[PDB]
């Protein structure tokens, strides 16, 4: 008669690594790395993302005429921009401190567009001929919808003195611009006055822009340039414009109604008609694992990203052949 | 393994022991069979479960990357941003993979230790009333029926009785 | 007769954590995390900090009239500034490259204020009417004490050509400014000349400022602005000013006598009449522990900061019930 | 524990042994008492003391945060600065907490090992001149007075003499 | 060591055993000599070799510094750059030195364990046909010639034969 | 008769450290830290580095007359610049966005210098008197060889309108400059026109420079300054210059023929007539170790840098006295 001491074995083929030995077969193990995603852009926690499609953030905010889809967008969870959107600045130029603005958007979930300087209140200037073939719409020449490209009326451009007071409770994103013409002839042709400026003031801002003339290569058929600027106008503060010519005046500006968690996600994927708790630029994640290896830039309640191909913990013991 | 039992002096595991990680196999005139040692098995479950949660929990607070965009004349800071994000990823990847390797080694050794301690526990009861065969088994000098066998698993094997 | 092998037990209730088991009672243990501080701002190694109180670094350096307490400050160990000091720029405006200057101060323990351009050496300009109601002192209108706000004398502002040569052995911090007026009338009212400038040159510096006019919101009762600039004038170099109007001239400048370990600590606490070897924004530390969890920003000989609530090492063995 | 002695085959510690971590308890006609094993106790003190200093020393060089201020249009680099400082804090917090957990496990196991080795050391001297009771104790076949007991603690128990 | 064999109950190593890490020394009327245990020696070589490669390999992906230059009014970002490069160096220095200390302790203990398991393996064969001297040696009751000795190293020592 | 179990010993004095014990003698060990270097700057993988010697990157690229050694340099593996090269900007001034350009060079292995605006095509302006005593060559006054300092011819400086079209397949680095004179007299003396500008345009660039006059300290015998600018001209784009005076015109510009792995290494060492696979600022490395402690900034296939003085792994076991 005998009694023996021994231990469990089973049909497991699960393997784990240790420092001294790789591919040790064990009776039980626990994978802790999520390796799969659904391959789609999805609603975060019910709240749909802003999918800019072929538009950029600039094209959206300035109101590029090819971006009418986003003329009034509801609140978003996150934003999705392509690596190289085709509908950026239709009329060539620059967006000043663009990257700092996009960073500002990572803390914003909802804008409310409102009118601050009506297009039909420019009685001393022509305000309906501020268009170009570089910004087409339905076959006709158009322009960034949110700003007014003002020109001379009956061969005069008198000084503009316009002020807007932020009586709203919410911070306000104000956009405007300056036009750089091809040469001296174009300057007088549009604005009459040969030497001009745009002065902009708030409680913090003290700006004075002057147009830089230069012979420039054509970009979308234009030698001229548009340089766009912005500020955040705080509650009870007023913005003050004075100009001599070359002024691209604000028409619409965005109220910042909701601030919170957001992100601009760079991706070529489109909307997935889909819902998730954790989103990445190449698809959504749905698992209880503590780790994943899909992509470092995620939003939501996510596992921690690691670069591993494999993380498996031993729970049971060494299995017998 | 470090403790010499698993795949050591006990050559292999038992497909036949389904109800626990460690246990006993008995063999006498009445029959034979397996019985799991509940106490040491549950000890192992608790230690390994706590470990897994400890591992997960320690990796709870960890670097999260954020999107930052830079223009064409901000290449230096763009590169700094890139090196920083990547640097932390590599550090946390390293931490994760090393923790798994190290703790996997300790988990296998832990099981080996629990088998060794169970074996010794029985050895210290039986003393010289049985032959230590050298393969995990003890051959009795007296006849050991199922009640006898049960007292070995109990911890109450009455050595003065035999 | 018998002999037994055994191990120590005692009345200890100290507990430590391990990977597999939490709250293991042990016979002996060693805490290695300092959790307490004295709640006070203290002298570092005998050397008292500069406590700016309600003043900012700008208010201090420019000589805001409400900051006479710091008109001549002895050498410091570290500096303490509130999160939102009320006595910053009394007259509204900007301090150019302010953050880069504050960074410079982290390597400075002592300034020596000296006079470079005497206030009573401006014979061709009025130099004692450069005041404003935004910078009050004892009920009267005053101004930043370290710079001179020059205006026209008998309806003329002749060109200024003034040069200072750094004959001191020590690097010199020189401050100056430009005034931005409300409109064209204010410009001529103060400076006569309608179009003005300030040109500043050293061996490295090549500056030319021009005043930007714009309609601005009132801040402390002023539509005008003051923009302040600085440089480090190296030994044997000379600074050269030329101006047409709008010049805020240096009166006093700071010798940098001692360079070394310092820091600008952000805190709402006041002086503690107290001494320590290791200081934090919420109190001083006095322990021999290798770690602490008070605050990441410390100065002195300190333990390493960690975010833990508890670090306790086992020294003894598992204790018996 | 891994080595089976502490809270294993030796059920509990001794409040009565004040002068060391490990030792002996004897019992004969002359009386009974405790005596610390000096050598193995001092071994334990040295190992644990070196360990604590090794831990402290390794965490000597470590990230120190510095104050950097940024303006309203330097938000990207401010955020980079923030993520960098925080990132390193989390890395060092992790290192510190993990080192403590891991080494605490090894310290408890180290003590268990020292008790086991002391027990075996005595077992190998006595051989078959005593009954291994299974609880840490050895019951002698011959009468073992205080000089006899002392030779067991010595290492000089003359087995051929008994 | 944790396992009690190396510099424990086996006081010292053998200059005379050249062909392996662990083995046997025999002594009878025909003569005496050393013989390496091939299996357990090769086990040790494989474990330590894998370990060294595992260590090297884990430290493969690691922070690489890059030169970035800044001007006189970019002091803040220069300092950030400096603190970032240094921070990662300190983290990787720490990882490297700690891994070496920790794994060196485990390597020494691993060898100790392999000696202990070899010793027990022999002990479990011989059983009560030899006196356990307590110093690593077994003194036979019967005469054990070279074929006899060889069967102990084999694993095929026929206990019923003696 | 007896059989004994035992373990290896030998004459080793190698020692390793553990957590609980330092300086444990072991039978075998493996050093994993490379501690030695050859003390020399060497060819990387056969490909020689660009050793700028006493010249800086600016002196090289602008063509400082003391840097004729580097007038046409073959492709390099890495670049070596001293901490404080003496031949930088011979005529005092600034190199705009210099650090961003040096960063650009870390991704460049080879330039091909070509002529875009011939020196002898300036028929309306004097183009062979643009020299200074601050940039000497063989006892005579010279100037940065790659750009042309143009002045008035027969007391007139007519407007310049020059355009270059990048018909090359490769990106092009274009350099130019503006001259800042001492005072109003020097301006007319060189350029006639009292108020001048330089306008530069590409598809992306929209620049207009104006000279800043100011009284400046002498540096290398000059009160005037030269401010140098650059751009990358993409294929099929054109650069357009228009100027009134003060223009330092491009003569030569660099084709970017090979892009790849490079670095600017700061070192006082000279060429070693030598070859390596891994280079550092204080010498080359040749080992199979996984780690080294020579220097953090390396180039090539290198071991990982650590700050340790010692890394030694135990392989064998504890050795006996
Ligand atoms: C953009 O447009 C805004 C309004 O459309 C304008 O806001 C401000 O306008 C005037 C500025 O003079 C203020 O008028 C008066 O309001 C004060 C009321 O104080 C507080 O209490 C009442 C209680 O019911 C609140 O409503 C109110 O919000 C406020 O918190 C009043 O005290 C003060 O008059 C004073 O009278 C005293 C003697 O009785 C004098 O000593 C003292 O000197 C003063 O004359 C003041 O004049 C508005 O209150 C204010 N609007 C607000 C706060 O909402 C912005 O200024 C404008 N922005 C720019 C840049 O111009
Ligand atoms: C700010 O103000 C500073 C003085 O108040 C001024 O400093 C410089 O001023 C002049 C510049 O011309 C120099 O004068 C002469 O000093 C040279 C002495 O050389 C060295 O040896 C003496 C030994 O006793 C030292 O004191 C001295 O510090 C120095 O290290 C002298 O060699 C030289 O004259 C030469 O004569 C030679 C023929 O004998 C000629 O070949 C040669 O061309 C030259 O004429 C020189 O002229 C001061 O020495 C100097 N002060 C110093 C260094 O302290 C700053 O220049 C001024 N800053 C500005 C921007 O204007
Ligand atoms: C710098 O200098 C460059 C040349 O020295 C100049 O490049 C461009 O110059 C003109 C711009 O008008 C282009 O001329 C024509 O080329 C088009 C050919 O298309 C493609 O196919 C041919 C096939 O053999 C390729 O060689 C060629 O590379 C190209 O990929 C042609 O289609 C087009 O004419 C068109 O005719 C159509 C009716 O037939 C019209 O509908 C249409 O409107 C258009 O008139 C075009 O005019 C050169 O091709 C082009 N050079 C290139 C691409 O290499 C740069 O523009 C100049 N830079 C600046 C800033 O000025
Ligand atoms: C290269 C060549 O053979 N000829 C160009 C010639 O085409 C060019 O004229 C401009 O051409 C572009 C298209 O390439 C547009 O047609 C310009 O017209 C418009 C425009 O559509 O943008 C008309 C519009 O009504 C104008 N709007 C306003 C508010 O003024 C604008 C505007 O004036 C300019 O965009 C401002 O820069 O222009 C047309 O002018 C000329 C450049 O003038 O150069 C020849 O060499
Ligand atoms: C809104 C309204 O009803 N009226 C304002 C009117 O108050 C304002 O005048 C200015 O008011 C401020 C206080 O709000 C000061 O009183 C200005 O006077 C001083 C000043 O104290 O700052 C007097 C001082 O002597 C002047 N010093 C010098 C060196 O010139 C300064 C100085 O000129 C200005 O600060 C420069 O910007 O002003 C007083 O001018 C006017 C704005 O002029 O606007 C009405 O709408
Ligand atoms: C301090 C004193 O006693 N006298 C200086 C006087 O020397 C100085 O004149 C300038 O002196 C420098 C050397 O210090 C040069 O000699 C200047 O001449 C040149 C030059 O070599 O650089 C001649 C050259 O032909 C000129 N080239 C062109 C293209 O114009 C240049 C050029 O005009 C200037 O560099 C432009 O800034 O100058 C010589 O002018 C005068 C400053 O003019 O000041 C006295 O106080
Ligand atoms: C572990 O096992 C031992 C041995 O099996 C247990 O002792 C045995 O316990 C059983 C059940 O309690 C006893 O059965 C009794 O039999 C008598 C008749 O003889 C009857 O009157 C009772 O009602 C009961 O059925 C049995 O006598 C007893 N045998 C021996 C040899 O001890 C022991 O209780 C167990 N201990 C533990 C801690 O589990
Ligand atoms: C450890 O303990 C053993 C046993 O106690 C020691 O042996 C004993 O040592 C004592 C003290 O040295 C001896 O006492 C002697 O007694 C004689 C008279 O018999 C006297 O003449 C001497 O002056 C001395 O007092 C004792 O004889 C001896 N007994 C035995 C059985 O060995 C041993 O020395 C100790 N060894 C170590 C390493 O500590
Ligand atoms: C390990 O060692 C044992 C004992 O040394 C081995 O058994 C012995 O094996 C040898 C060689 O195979 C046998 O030798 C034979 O002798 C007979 C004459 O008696 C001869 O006819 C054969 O040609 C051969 O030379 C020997 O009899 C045998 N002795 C004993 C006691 O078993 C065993 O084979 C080895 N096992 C392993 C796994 O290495
Ligand atoms: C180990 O003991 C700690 C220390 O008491 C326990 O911490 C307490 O946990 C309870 C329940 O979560 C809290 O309400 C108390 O605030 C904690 N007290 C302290 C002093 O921290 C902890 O629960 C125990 N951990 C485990 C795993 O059993
Ligand atoms: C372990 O050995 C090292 C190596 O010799 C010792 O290092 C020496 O320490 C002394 C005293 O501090 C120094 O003066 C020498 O410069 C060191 N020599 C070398 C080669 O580094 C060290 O002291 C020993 N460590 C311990 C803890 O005993
Ligand atoms: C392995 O055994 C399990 C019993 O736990 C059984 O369910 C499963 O079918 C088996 N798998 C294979 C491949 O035989
Ligand atoms: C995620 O997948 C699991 C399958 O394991 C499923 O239970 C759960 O419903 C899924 N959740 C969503 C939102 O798709
Ligand atoms: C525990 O025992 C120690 C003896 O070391 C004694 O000083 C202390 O008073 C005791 N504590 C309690 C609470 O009984
Ligand atoms: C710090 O506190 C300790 C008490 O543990 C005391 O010995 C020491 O004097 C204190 N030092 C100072 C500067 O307060
Ligand atoms: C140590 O022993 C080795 C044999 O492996 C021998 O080659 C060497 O000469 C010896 N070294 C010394 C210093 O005796
Ligand atoms: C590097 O040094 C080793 C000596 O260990 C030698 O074999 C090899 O040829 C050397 N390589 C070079 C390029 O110097």
């Amino acid at each position: 008669d005998q009694i023996c001491i021994g231990y469990h074995a089973n049909n497991s083929t699960e393997q784990v690594d240790t420092i001294m030995e790789k591919n040790v077969t064990v009776t039980h193990a626990q994978d802790i790395l999520e390796k799969t995603h659904n391959g789609k852009l999805c609603d975060l926690d019910g709240v749909k993302p802003l999918i800019l499609r072929d538009c950029s953030v600039a094209g959206w905010l300035l109101g590029n005429p090819m971006c009418d889809e986003f003329i009034n967008v509801p609140e978003w969870s996150y934003i999705v921009e392509k690596a190289n959107p085709v509908n950026d600045l239709c009329y060539p130029g620059d967006f000043n401190d663009y990257e700092e603005l996009k960073h500002l958007l990572s803390r914003i979930n909802h804008f409310e567009k409102i009118q601050i300087i009506p297009k039909s209140s420019w009685s001393s200037h022509e305000a309906s001929l501020g268009v170009s073939s570089a910004c087409p719409y339905q076959g006709k020449s158009s322009f960034f919808r949110n700003v007014v490209w003002l020109i001379k009326k009956n061969s005069t451009y008198p000084t503009i003195k316009r002020s807007y007071n932020n009586t709203n409770q919410e911070d306000l994103l104000v956009l405007w611009g300056i036009h750089h013409p091809k040469d001296a002839a174009e300057q007088t042709k549009l604005y009459q006055n040969p030497t001009t400026y745009i002065s902009v003031g708030t409680s913090t801002l003290n700006q004075r822009l002057v147009p830089r003339i230069a012979t420039r290569s054509k970009v979308n058929g234009q030698s001229g340039r548009m340089e766009f600027f912005w500020t955040i106008l705080k509650p009870n503060d007023a913005i003050n414009f004075e100009s001599n010519g070359n002024f691209i005046a604000p028409e619409y500006a965005y109220k910042i109604v909701k601030k919170g968690d957001s992100t601009i996600m760079k991706s070529e994927l489109e909307y997935g008609n889909c819902n998730t708790k954790c989103q990445t630029p190449m698809g959504a994640i749905n698992s209880s694992m503590p780790f994943h290896n899909i992509h470092p830039l995620t939003i939501g309640e996510c596992p921690k990203y690691v670069k591993s191909n494999r993380l498996v913990l031993a729970t049971g013991l060494r299995n017998s052949p | 393994g470090l403790f010499g039992a698993i795949a050591g002096f006990i050559e292999g595991g038992w497909q036949g022991m389904v109800d626990g990680w460690y246990g006993y196999h008995h063999s006498n005139e009445q029959g034979s069979g397996y019985a799991a040692d509940k106490e040491s098995t549950q000890k192992a479950i608790d230690g390994v479960t706590n470990k897994v949660n400890s591992i997960i929990d320690k990796m709870n607070t960890q670097f999260e990357a954020v999107g930052r965009e830079f223009n064409n004349l901000e290449r230096r800071i763009e590169n700094l941003n890139k090196k920083m994000e990547d640097g932390f990823l590599d550090v946390w990847t390293y931490n994760a993979e090393l923790l798994v390797l190290m703790e996997n080694e300790r988990t296998l050794d832990f099981h080996d230790s629990n088998v060794k301690n169970l074996y010794d526990k029985v050895r210290l009861q039986l003393r010289d009333n049985a032959k230590e065969l050298g393969n995990g088994c003890f051959e009795f000098y007296h006849k050991c029926d199922n009640e006898c066998m049960e007292s070995v698993r109990n911890g109450t094997y009455d050595y003065p009785q035999y």
